[PDB]
């Protein structure tokens, strides 16, 4: 019978059918889902550049500012020796006057 | 027959919502994935800028630290040129004319802390400054070659001993000067 020889062949079409289907949706899945690893992979590199950036910018401003306050610190202990030099003798005649009898 | 086209569109419908649905499902994963970068990033950049101010924060509280170590070495450095000072004028104290007289008040002090005493010691020097107290209280006096800016006294047979110094007073005093130094000075 050629029934039988185009049932076959009907058959055979059917798979081929269905196969072509099931593989044109994965690929469509499958290349989304790579298109959106890379979206997001490109998104942690910019998230990972500004933070370097933010990493530099800190190093650089706590060494200034550490830089000012050492210069302010040795400002004021300036002004500490200036300012008890107006009143040394005092403090002496003090400490003087608490240790005689 | 009639089954064989329902069959047929059945075949087709199947294919036809299987691609569909392949396809609106790429488009949500992509849509979502665009999202959740746009998120990441706006998220990721406040806690930076939240992290930028508190590694500021902790620099100030360093350089102030810094300010403060300062002024706290500068007034030690001063407190201890007053004591300098000190030492030295009480050095210098033995040459001057009141000095009997602060002999005499170190023995009544040391007298006061040892009513009991049967001598009072001195430097060779500073003796006849004591001539009299001791005579009036009727205590002996005897030569110590070794103290100076001092008197002790003695109880017994040398049983007890008090001891009435000036840089002895000088140094365990000194914690509590220093206070008082600083709130005369600055604070
Ligand atoms: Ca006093
Ligand atoms: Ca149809
Ligand atoms: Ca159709
Ligand atoms: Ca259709
Ligand atoms: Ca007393």
């Amino acid at each position: 019978l050629g029934l039988i020889k185009s049932l076959a062949e009907k058959e055979k079409q059917l798979l081929e059918r269905l196969e072509a289907a099931k593989k044109e949706a994965e690929e469509r899945v499958k290349r989304a889902e790579a298109e959106a690893k890379a979206l997001l992979e490109e998104a942690e590199a910019k998230a990972k550049a500004l933070e370097a950036q933010y990493r530099e910018r800190e190093r650089a401003e706590t060494e200034a500012l550490l830089a000012r306050y050492r210069e302010r610190a040795e400002a004021e202990a300036k002004a500490v020796r200036e300012k008890a030099m107006a009143r040394l003798d005092e403090a002496v005649a003090l400490v003087l006057k608490e240790v005689l009898p | 027959s009639k089954l064989e086209a329902i069959l047929s569109q059945e075949v087709e419908a199947e294919i036809q919502a299987l691609l569909q649905e392949a396809e609106a499902k790429a488009e949500a994963v992509k849509r979502e994935a665009e999202e959740k970068a746009k998120a990441l990033l706006q998220a990721r950049e406040r806690a930076l800028e939240a992290q930028y101010r508190a590694a500021l924060r902790r620099a100030e509280s360093a350089g102030e630290l810094l300010v403060a170590t300062a002024r706290t070495q500068a007034r030690g450095e001063v407190l201890e040129e007053v004591r300098r000072r000190v030492r030295e004028a009480l050095e210098a104290l033995p040459q001057k004319p009141e000095w009997p007289e602060v002999v005499r008040k170190l023995a009544l002090e040391a007298l006061e802390a040892l009513p009991g005493a049967k001598a009072l010691v001195a430097n060779p020097e500073d003796l006849p400054h004591l001539e009299a107290l001791a005579r009036e209280r009727g205590v002996e006096l005897q030569a110590e070659p070794a103290l100076r800016l001092g008197v002790r006294a003695v109880g017994a047979e040398g049983k007890t001993q008090v001891e009435n110094s000036l840089l002895a007073r000088l140094d365990r005093a000194w914690d509590a000067l220093s206070s008082k130094v600083a709130q005369a000075l600055w604070g």
